[PDB]
């Protein structure tokens, strides 16, 4: 059934599964209008389906011209995402297509597994877990080749850069989901403690700095602060 | 005007004859029922006062066959049998009207009701649903599955009403994916109306059937099929005006009737609130939605 911190190890078994992350697939500014009435401007988004075990990240860029003449797009970002999700399924041979599909929305339950309904095997759940993959766009790199996009497109990503040549696929995504928290909660902070250092780059291949095992413990604690500064600054604790 | 003649009534027990109902003692000198509207349907049935379990009852048409009832002390149930006999069925009636040992089926002449319950309900659909074939009356209590319950265990004994499931192949064209799970017209017109039941009178048939045997027989399964009737039509943009004005009718006196102490165990709050507040039909049922809101206000 749903996805929480009881049966949490499940992520890095053998049982392919994939994580569909749909809040950055509809995006927006809003501003006022000439005549001081307010308008949306729809800009490019982005489907994050990530199998955690592996780090294979489908970037499904999602331009604005799908939006375009239609109506209730908040509704139609979460059939489009399902689409797009189904439409991935059915181009991978059998022996790679997911045996389950977690979503971190419950609102892409239905969409999802009314389009999965060809594939009655593979587990659509939910997840208890509050898990920060809104903050992908906040990935440089990603972010780039989302707003450079002029038409759909997919873009194949490991989240993990080469970290599971020395780490498990469990430690993998919890850094990863440290990372993301923290440049969920504080972006600027996050982004400077991750560059503050010149000498440590990011491979022309990777998403993320070249740190080693003993930076990594660095980086990871002050991310850890960075967290708990701002839990601090916002309830003035 | 036809009859349904008792052998006897050797164990006490409330009886229904549609949505009247008496009791009879314990070897009450009890034979029958008389003056059963010709044109209808019927259901009489049973809820034994030692056992409340197991409330159950026959469905039959008078102009089918000469019917009666007798107790059988071994299987412990009223079973409805055919009198092949006429001359010896008649007699018999006769005999016991003499006697006045017969209750009238107690119609008043101003109402409707029964009719309005069971305008499109037929006994050959009756026996499609109810398969068993060699009487020609049908069987029906409290405890009988569905196919659909089965799916999700004697195939014999079991309800055959038409699946409905909206996330299934057939409720959901390739490519229409979000438009046929946002708008079911698709499974409603075609799939079902133009490929299953062929015109709305059988649908509705099956709608009014679904609904009696929730009421008389507390049957769950019963209740599942009724409300998922009522809520594919609600959850369709395009239904012929002339099924949504039959619909709000064949709902008003479904409420109407209803115990007003069954709501709990015969409604289902998410279907009726949006099939009267949220839906594409929130505002075809006029009838239905005001008998509703002034009788059973509180599931809403
Ligand atoms: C009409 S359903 C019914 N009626 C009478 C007694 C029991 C039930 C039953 O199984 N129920 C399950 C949920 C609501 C009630
Ligand atoms: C006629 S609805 C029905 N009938 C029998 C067993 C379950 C259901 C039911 O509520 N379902 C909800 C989704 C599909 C099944």
């Amino acid at each position: 059934g749903a996805m929480n911190s009881s049966n949490y190890a499940e992520l890095f078994n053998n049982d392919i599964k994939l994580f569909v992350d749909d809040t950055n697939v509809y995006r927006v500014t809003v501003h006022k209008t000439f005549e001081g009435n307010v308008a949306t401007k729809a800009i490019n988004g982005c489907i994050f389906t990530l199998n955690p075990k592996t780090g294979h990240l489908f970037l499904k860029i999602i331009h604005t011209s799908v939006w375009a003449g239609q109506k209730r797009l908040s509704q139609l970002a979460k059939w489009k995402t399902a689409e797009e999700v189904s439409a991935l399924v059915r181009s991978l041979p059998k022996e790679e297509q997911p045996k389950q599909i977690i979503v971190t929305r419950k609102a892409m339950l239905d969409p999802l597994e009314v389009h999965m309904l060809d594939f009655p095997n593979i587990a659509i759940r939910p997840t208890e877990l509050r898990l920060p993959f809104s903050a992908a766009m906040s990935i440089d790199k990603l972010s780039d080749v989302v707003m450079k996009a002029t038409e759909p497109q997919m873009v194949l990503f490991n989240i993990y850069d080469d970290w599971l040549d020395r780490i498990s696929s469990y430690t993998a995504f919890s850094r990863l989901t440290l990372l993301l928290r923290a440049l969920k909660t504080n972006e600027e902070s996050a982004k400077m403690i991750l560059l503050s250092d010149p000498t440590i780059t990011i491979k022309s291949y990777h998403l993320w700095p070249s740190f080693t095992d003993e930076q990594w413990i660095t980086i990871e604690s002050q991310m850890r602060d960075l967290i708990l500064t701002e839990y601090g600054r916002k309830y003035n604790v | 005007m036809n009859t349904v003649p008792f052998t006897s009534a050797p164990i006490e027990v409330t009886i229904g004859i549609d949505q009247y109902s008496f009791n009879v003692k314990e070897n009450q000198p009890f034979h029958g029922i008389k003056d059963i509207p010709i044109g209808h349907v019927h259901v009489i049935h049973f809820q034994h006062a030692d056992n409340s379990s197991m409330r159950y009852g026959y469905w039959f048409d008078c102009r089918m066959g000469n019917f009666y009832i007798q107790y059988d002390p071994k299987d412990g149930l009223y079973k409805m049998m055919e009198e092949r006999d006429g001359a010896k069925f008649e007699n018999i009636v006769h005999n016991f009207k003499e006697r006045q040992m017969m209750v009238s089926y107690p119609k008043i002449d101003e109402d409707d009701t029964w009719y309005n319950l069971t305008e499109f309900v037929q006994m050959d659909k009756i026996r499609k649903i109810v398969r068993k074939d060699e009487n020609q009356f049908s069987y029906v209590d409290s405890s009988m599955t569905t196919v659909q319950e089965n799916e999700l265990s004697d195939p014999a004994h079991s309800l055959n009403y038409t699946v409905i499931n909206f996330k299934s192949r057939e409720a959901i064209r390739p490519g229409h994916e979000m438009e046929d799970f946002l708008d079911k017209s698709y499974y409603l017109n075609t799939v079902m109306l133009q490929g299953i039941f062929k015109n709305s009178s059988n649908y509705f048939g099956e709608l009014q059937f679904a609904f009696l045997n929730a009421m008389f027989f507390g049957n769950y399964g019963s209740s599942l099929q009724w409300h998922a009737m009522i809520e594919l039509i609600c959850s369709s943009a395009t239904v012929p005006k002339h099924m949504l004005d039959k619909l709000d009718e064949i709902l008003y006196y479904q409420i109407k009737t209803l115990p007003e102490q069954y709501s709990d165990i015969l409604l289902n709050e998410r279907v009726w609130n949006i099939c009267l507040y949220s839906s594409f039909q929130k505002n075809s049922l006029h009838n239905t939605e005001k008998i509703m809101e002034n009788k059973y206000p509180e599931l809403l």
